[PDB]
DNA sequence: GGTCAGAAAATCGGTTGTGGTCAGCTGCTGCCACCGGTTAACCTC
């Protein structure tokens, strides 16, 4: 009546799992904020970046102190700039000293 | 599995410099071919006496007394 | 009535050489995906 035909994205060899004469490899280890390394085995022929994500939560960096750079990271959109690309100083304090000047009057009487 | 058990065989039916430049040739051994000047550099003679000898070994390889038993293997 | 000596094969191996061909590499060539500004369409201050 009803039979169908399919197969999931992928395609499959046949090999032997020899276990003998494999690639060079280098193992690398990396390291989160809390202390955790993540020992990651690249190529022996393999650059290592600085910084790698891991099973932990966060991009680990490398535990060498060789790459330390923190440079490229800042809250492009605070509500404090997108206030100033819009209302000017004076006008901001002006409306700051006479809330402070409204709330003076109220709390001292 | 029995393809490459055969060609196991019938590889070394022949000569060693032969059956290891067939080898480096073709990756059998590592995954991994080689270039023919670096066959050449690894065995001890030029590229072009390797070149003469591959062919050869390849028409000796192709011939039916030894294509016997890959005559249908496709 | 032997006797080194030369000519000429073939055979493994360099060589040179050279020619081409292609893997790839990569700065233009140009098209293609978000991003949002604007422009004629709906509800009644």
């Amino acid at each position: 009546d009803r039979v169908l035909r399919g197969s999931r994205l992928g395609a499959v060899s046949y090999e032997t799992d020899r276990n003998h004469d494999l690639a060079p490899r280098q193992i690398a280890r990396y390291r989160t904020d809390n202390g955790e390394e993540f020992e990651v085995p690249f190529a022996d022929d393999a650059e290592i970046p600085g910084t790698w994500l891991c099973r932990n939560g966060m991009e680990g960096t490398l535990i060498e102190g060789d790459l330390p750079e923190p440079k490229k990271v800042k809250p492009p959109r605070t509500h404090w700039d997108m206030l100033l690309e819009r209302r000017s100083i004076e006008e901001l304090e002006e409306l700051l000293k006479e809330r402070l000047e409204l709330i003076r009057s109220r709390r001292r009487g | 599995t029995l393809l490459q058990d055969q060609l196991q065989s019938v590889l070394d039916t022949l000569s060693e410099r032969e059956a290891g430049v067939v080898r480096l040739r073709f990756g059998l051994t590592d995954g991994q071919p080689r270039t023919l000047d670096e066959i050449g550099q690894v065995y001890g003679v030029t590229r072009e006496r390797i070149r003469q000898i591959e062919s050869k070994t390849m028409s000796k390889l192709r011939h039916p007394s030894r294509s016997q038993v890959l005559r249908d293997y496709l």
